[PDB]
């Protein structure tokens, strides 16, 4: 999982 | 999905003092400090040669030091990226610089955010960042150990160090 600058986070699908 | 769902500081992403996007997963297997950093506050000297003697010490053992610039208190860090930089590394700093941000308030990078609200990241005395050098002490998997305030000069964290390596 990432969480980008603006705090939206996306895992692995 | 945000944020708040996150389970380490390995999760996220930074600018570094030269604008370059980090990836924070690099710390991954590190006992990190994060730190927010200014250069014109009265306890600025203190806080950055510790860091450094801390560093100078520690980084074989695996310490690594992210310092965040943040102009939110008292307007103590004014300048720019590239000021801040060189700043920094008339201390002879080697541990990483990032890109000046808030801590504080909406805008505030959401690691910052995120650090806040974890079970040892949380304030005895709130969770909202009080100053300038906060220390927030992170474990080699990302999560948060302790946190030291603006008044605790870094070679406190010293006596935690080899309890988390």
């Amino acid at each position: 999982c990432r969480v980008d600058l603006q705090g939206w986070r996306r895992c692995r699908r | 999905d945000d944020w708040r769902a996150a389970r380490s500081m390995h999760e996220f992403s930074a600018k570094d003092i030269d604008g370059h996007m980090v990836n924070l997963d690099k710390y991954r297997g590190f006992v990190s400090i994060v730190t927010n950093v200014a250069s014109q506050c009265g306890k600025t000297e203190v806080n950055y040669t510790q860091l450094v003697d801390l560093h100078a010490r520690y980084a074989e053992r695996g310490l690594r030091i992210l310092a965040f610039p943040s102009n939110q208190f008292g307007k103590q860090e004014p300048g720019s990226n590239e000021e801040i930089k060189e700043f920094a590394a008339g201390y002879n700093v080697k541990f990483d610089m990032f890109s000046k941000i808030e801590v504080n308030g909406d805008d505030a990078h959401p690691l910052w955010k995120w650090m806040k609200i974890q079970p040892k990241g949380k304030g005895i005395l709130g969770n909202a960042i009080k100053w300038n050098f906060t220390k927030f002490l992170i474990d080699k998997n990302g999560v948060v150990v302790k946190r030291y305030g603006p008044m605790e000069e870094p070679l406190v964290i010293e006596k935690d160090l080899p309890h988390y390596f």
